[PDB]
RNA sequence: ACGGGGAAUCAGGGUUCGAUUCCGGAGAGGGAGCCUGAGAAACGGCUACCACAUCCAAGGAAGGCAGCAGGCGCGCAAAUUACCCACUCCCGACCCGGGGAGGUAGUGACGAAAAAUAACAAUACAGGACUCUUUCGAGGCCCUGUAAUUGGAAUGAGUCCACUUUAAAUCCUUUAACGAGGAUCCAUUGGAGGGCAAGUCUGGUGCCAGCAGCCGCGGUAAUUCCAGCUCCAAUAGCGUAUAUUAAAGUUGCUGCAGUUAAAAAGCUCGUAGUUGGAUCU
């Protein structure tokens, strides 16, 4: 059992503090290795330059080509792969243009049948992909 | 080794009452045990008890009337102020209609209602209901 | 594994124009209409407790 | 169509959740 | 239908040689009463010339009923000129604000900081 | 540093479960029966009632001769009786916990001008209040959420400048009379 | 990592945050050293060095926006090179001068409060009646609707006048004039298999394109993609990403576990730590 003494506060507090490091989420948040490894570096979004269009194969139970883009982030020169969500939206992206990319929704984890992809394109050339998809706006010329 | 003879006495009373026995033997006896038992008995929860006097440390034979659901000890004896008493009652007692928290205060050993009447706090010994 | 087909289904989907309909009420009137449809009208009910957008 | 029957047949199919919902709609509510 | 004036929290300020009051204006069907009309109505009500009466801060209530403002009645025009704010005198045509702007004065002052002596008067 | 104040609070709380069917039914019933604009009005009344219950619960935990319990409970009961929600004979803290959300929604100016007969319905009541046709005592009130007090209950009229009250028939009537 | 007052969340415990208007500290590109002074190691003071950098007739001279605006850069990420000392106060020799302190306006869906986008009546349906009763039917008693029927009443969004506001204005408030029928003066954002409220309706596509937080959908009726219609959720708001809180009794003090699911040291001794029998009116 655990100690129950009026003078065990140091023991209890210290044991809790040592045992909190075996919490995966607590350790990931407080160790600093995950923040260093994060390409966004703690940001919610990041602007990058599209290097090439890459087609990502959906995982084995499904079958599709997930149209992604490799982008290089302006802030730190890191190369990530970002999903271009809707259909025909890869046609809205050219090569060597600026795109705003956000997380994919799992806080750094891959989503669905898209291996190794944890980012999605939000804007292209300072125009949202939703506006171009719905026809509300057109990419600049 | 045994610490907290009151914990042993309360666990023995609880185990005997859960088996439906009419009497329970408690050893060793102590002043705190006798006062806690008196508080239990004044509220009709145990009944009469006899202090067997041997020249080392007495024993108590407690007559059980099956009105007791749980008698327990609270270790350590946390200091309880009159403000913390409501939170302790919510934690320990099964209802606001019945059940008692026993404290040792400078005015003696008494339930929580009697400690509110005398406007005193103290250290929590245990509870019964 | 090619990017040649990227807007296939949306491109080849036949285009249907939206039909013109009277404007939907907004604000308190819409809530009044919903309350009347759900608690003052009973004729649509037949005992099966079917949904509001049932098609069979 | 009786939703009890639809649930009996299609509960293990692609429409198991839908027939479960329809069965629950019929079972309680009137 | 007639505009009605009432005086609520009245005080005789001998320290500033005036009377101060909270003015209530009842205009049930008309716009906010002009400050002039209130000045003549108070002059009639307190038996004084209108030019010693300074009224300000008239807030019309919601719904179009009464308007509440403040008023001072000075013992004499000279005391009013001595004690009133310059803007409330200029509202009566008794004071002329400086015709220049803050920027012009500031940059002029910073220009004369460079010249020394009587030449300080040549910069403008 | 500024001479401004940044004191503001939300007057409602969104429910934890967004699609509880029973809760949706009750909230829609309240909206329809009191002519409310959205669910946020229901949640606002729910929140004020909840905070009143929280205060009453906190006070009921106290000693019956605590000066703070006496003072604050008397104040809360007085404020509840004054707005017409609690009966003057039910002047105990335990009757606060028996109050319902419909007791507060019945004291709205919209509900009151519907009950007093000035409106053909509750939605007519709302559009009559928002159109400056209603005054409380001498003051024109524009707000349908105006909680009418007991002493203010008996003075709710049609305003002295409304077509339904005083004179000056409205813009449409004047246009029609001019056109013949 | 400036500290605190404090903030978010929270049943009772707690967790996380606090650059940020109040108090305290520190700094004025980085160091260092001083003058004056009651008070400074002051930078809208000086002296030097390091970095950067302005003008030059090359001899020399001058610099410090983490003040208010403004620019560049950086980035996911943040506004006017505006008006004024009228208020609040401060400074001076001063009732008088000055104050980018501060106030006012501008940009502003950070966020918070209130709150439109219709209401009513008459005929035709439909519903029930606490109507005759007859489950044939008679039925303006209370109701409901595509009437995209009819009709007038109401009003403010807007335009605009005069006050009022104010240092001068603006904005509210007030008054008058014009201002509604498809009241075209048109509400959106996400969804409709489950979790989770609401379509195994129709057309297209055919493991493609895509959807899908998760389970899963799509390989020729796809309840899930692309659309039309319809429906529902919140609503002047709603979706997405990320941090964080509750949910998490999945960090357990309250309050978790440890035979087999993750787990008790191979076994004893042992200092600190923790915990310690009865008994004194």
């Amino acid at each position: 059992g655990k100690c129950r003494g009026l003078r065990t506060a140091r023991k209890l507090r210290s044991h809790r503090r040592d045992q909190k490091w075996h919490d995966k989420q607590y350790k990931k948040a407080h160790l600093g290795t995950a923040l260093k490894a994060n390409p966004f570096g703690g940001a919610s979004h990041a602007k990058g330059i599209v290097l090439e269009k890459v087609g990502v194969e959906a995982k084995q139970p499904n079958s599709a080509i997930r149209k992604c883009v490799r982008v290089q982030l302006i802030k730190n020169g890191k190369k990530i792969t970002a999903f271009v969500p809707n259909d025909g939206c890869l046609n809205f992206i050219e090569e060597n243009d600026e795109v705003l990319v956000a997380g994919f929704g799992r806080k750094g984890h891959a989503v669905g049948d898209i291996p190794g992809v944890r980012f999605k394109v939000v804007k292209v050339a300072n125009v949202s992909l939703l506006a171009l998809y719905k026809g509300k706006k057109e990419r600049p010329r | 080794v045994r610490m907290n003879v009151l914990a042993d006495a309360l666990k023995s009373i609880n185990n005997a009452e859960k088996r439906g026995k009419r009497q329970v033997l408690i050893r060793p006896c102590s002043k705190v045990i006798v006062r806690f038992l008196t508080v239990m008995m004044k509220h009709g929860y145990i009944g009469e008890f006899e202090i067997i006097d041997d020249h080392r440390a007495g024993k108590i034979v407690v007559n059980l009337t099956g009105r007791l659901n749980k008698c327990g000890v609270i270790s350590p004896r946390f200091d309880v102020q009159l403000k913390d008493l409501e939170k302790w009652q919510n934690n320990l007692l099964p209802s606001r209609q019945f059940g008692f928290i026993v404290l040792t205060t400078s005015a003696g050993i008494m339930d929580h209602e009697e400690a509110r009447r005398k406007h005193t706090g103290g250290k929590i010994l245990g509870f019964f209901f | 594994g090619s990017l040649a087909r990227a807007g296939k289904v949306r491109g080849q989907t036949p285009k249907v124009a939206k039909q013109e309909k009277k404007k939907k009420k907004t604000g308190r009137a819409k809530r009044r209409m919903q309350y009347n449809r759900r608690f003052v009208n009973v004729v649509p009910t037949f005992g099966k407790k079917k949904g509001p957008n049932a098609n069979s | 169509t009786d939703p009890i029957d639809d649930f009996q047949v299609n509960w293990n199919t692609k429409h198991g959740s839908g027939v479960t919902r329809e069965l629950m709609r019929e079972l309680n509510g009137g | 239908d007639t505009v009605t004036i009432r005086t609520r929290k009245f005080m005789t300020n001998r320290l500033l040689q005036r009377k101060q009051m909270v003015i209530d204006v009842l205009h049930p069907g008309k716009a906010t009463v002009p400050k002039t009309e209130i000045r003549e109505k108070l002059a009639k009500m307190y038996k004084t010339t209108p030019d010693v009466i300074f009224v300000f801060g008239f807030r019309t209530h919601f719904g179009g009923g009464k308007t509440t403002g403040f008023g001072m009645i000075y013992d004499s025009l000279d005391y009013a000129k001595k004690n009133e704010p310059k803007h409330r005198l200029a509202r009566h045509g008794l004071y002329e604000k400086k015709k220049t702007s803050r920027k012009q004065r500031k940059e002029r002052k910073n220009r004369m900081k460079k010249v020394r002596g009587t030449a300080k008067a040549n910069v403008g | 540093p500024v001479a401004r104040s940044w004191v503001c609070r939300k007057t409602y709380v969104t429910p934890r479960r967004p699609f509880e069917k029973s809760r949706l039914d009750q909230e829609l019933k309240l909206i329809g029966e009191y002519g409310l604009r959205n669910k946020r009005e229901v949640w606002r009344v729910k929140f004020t009632l909840a905070k009143i219950r929280k205060a009453a619960r906190e006070l009921l935990t106290l000693d019956e001769k605590d000066p703070r319990r006496l003072f604050e409970g008397n104040a809360l009961l007085r404020r509840l009786v004054r707005i017409g929600v609690l009966d003057e004979g039910k002047m105990k803290l335990d009757y606060i916990l028996g109050l319902k959300i419909e007791d507060f929604l019945e004291r709205r100016l919209q509900t009151q001008v519907f009950k007093l007969g000035l409106a053909k319905s509750i939605h007519h009541a709302r559009v009559l209040i928002r159109q400056r046709h209603i005054r409380v005592r001498k003051q024109v009130v524009n707000i349908p959420s105006f909680i009418v007090r007991l002493d203010s209950q008996k003075h709710i009229d049609f305003s002295l400048r409304s077509p339904y009250g005083g004179g000056r028939p409205g813009r449409v009537k004047r246009k029609n009379a001019k056109k013949g």
